């Protein structure tokens, strides 16, 4: 009886599409690789908003 | 008798001294201690320079890519290469999974630790020392690039 | 403005897996064989 179930499982393994998995993990980007965007966001927040509106917000880093 | 013997070497590290950071300490203080606060008034909360350097060293020490590069550049792996691509990839994956990392927990106030596994004891400790040096070099390079961009 | 800039940093870079996660014929061999 065990051999029949073994053969059934073997055939099921032969029939199921094989799935290979690749895993990647990422983190926040470097300042250098952000490019001119870094300067174009600092012109918008570091000087404009705070000095000409005084909103006093709490915001994360550009990166 | 058939299973490959695995000897393990354990190291635990902490934040670097101010003296050993070199001119980087001055080059980051010129960038934060005077420039940002006085000429922008951002009012942020940031860790110490040594704390940031140690954080990046830990990030690059438990990073998988650092381990892959270290195992690719060592003679421990080049002399153990057979030639079959499947066998080579399996051996590289096993070698990188050999290195284990344990992060510090403030509840038990422990320290960051690494454990390296090799066939022999001499390789087990020599490779661990070389790996720590390689991780420190990569962290220093990344910090230098960050300084240049800022 | 710039057309494209990278907004990520690689710690785990994708690589060729060395073992399959699906079937795992030995796992299916032992499991359903012991059930019967």
């Amino acid at each position: 009886i065990g051999l029949l179930f073994a053969v059934v499982a073997l055939g099921y393994s032969y029939l199921v599409k094989q799935e290979w998995g690749a895993t990647s993990i990422t983190d926040k980007p470097t300042v250098n690789m952000l490019g001119g965007y870094y300067s174009q966001q600092q012109f918008l927040r570091n000087l404009d908003a705070r000095s000409f509106s005084s909103p006093q917000p709490e915001q994360p880093s550009i990166s | 008798y058939l299973v490959k013997q695995e000897w393990g070497a354990t190291s635990i590290t902490d934040k670097p001294t101010v003296n050993m950071l070199g001119g980087y300490y001055s080059q980051q203080q010129f960038l934060r201690n005077l420039d940002a606060r006085s000429f922008s008034s951002p009012q942020p909360e940031q860790p110490s320079i040594s704390a940031g350097a140690y954080d990046e060293f830990i990030m690059q020490l438990a990073a998988y890519d650092t381990r892959r590069d270290f195992w690719l550049q060592t003679d421990y792996y080049k002399q153990r290469l057979e030639g079959d691509e499947k066998a080579d990839a399996a051996l590289l994956d096993e070698l990188v999974n050999n290195i284990q990392f344990t992060a510090r927990d403030d509840g038990k106030k422990t320290n960051d630790s690494v454990k390296l596994v090799a066939e022999t004891s001499s390789d087990s400790n020599t490779l661990l020392r070389q790996y720590v040096v390689f991780a420190s070099q990569r962290a220093a390079n990344h910090l230098n690039e960050e300084i240049k961009g800022a | 403005l710039e057309a494209s800039f990278q907004t990520y940093r690689y710690l785990r870079t994708p690589e060729e897996p060395v073992k399959r996660d699906s079937p795992r014929r030995a796992f299916l061999m032992v499991m359903w064989g012991a059930i019967g």
